[PDB]
């Protein structure tokens, strides 16, 4: 039971550390969006970077 | 001599046209810099990564 309590506490710690990983209201690791694209050229071409949910 | 003396109206009319086009060129330089600034502004807003407030 003690090991189960430690494991559940570590699991909640993982969920909080994953949920809190934001920058300016957008996050690539929480799974809130399929991908983020950043500008790459003056004609509007982007720099696609796929989201990876941790 | 009358045909020769008539030309001063041609000269000052050409000067008035020069001045009008110079005013238009100054305004055009202003609008050109403004159009470039909107180029950069719409480009900065084009990306999907921004939050709504910056948009």
């Amino acid at each position: 039971n003690a090991l189960k309590s430690d494991f559940d506490s570590l699991r909640d710690q993982i969920e909080k550390a994953a949920t809190n990983a934001k920058f300016n209201g957008v996050s690539i690791a929480d799974g809130s969006t399929t991908k983020l694209t950043f500008l790459a050229n003056s004609d509007g071409s982007g720099f696609t970077v796929n989201a990876k949910t941790i | 001599s009358a045909t020769a003396a008539s030309m001063n109206a041609v000269k000052d009319s050409l000067q008035r046209g020069q001045s009008t086009i110079d005013v238009a060129l100054a305004a055009g330089d202003t609008i050109t810099d403004l159009l470039g600034k909107m180029k950069e502004k719409a480009l900065a807003a084009s990306d999907t990564s921004l939050n709504t407030a910056s948009f």
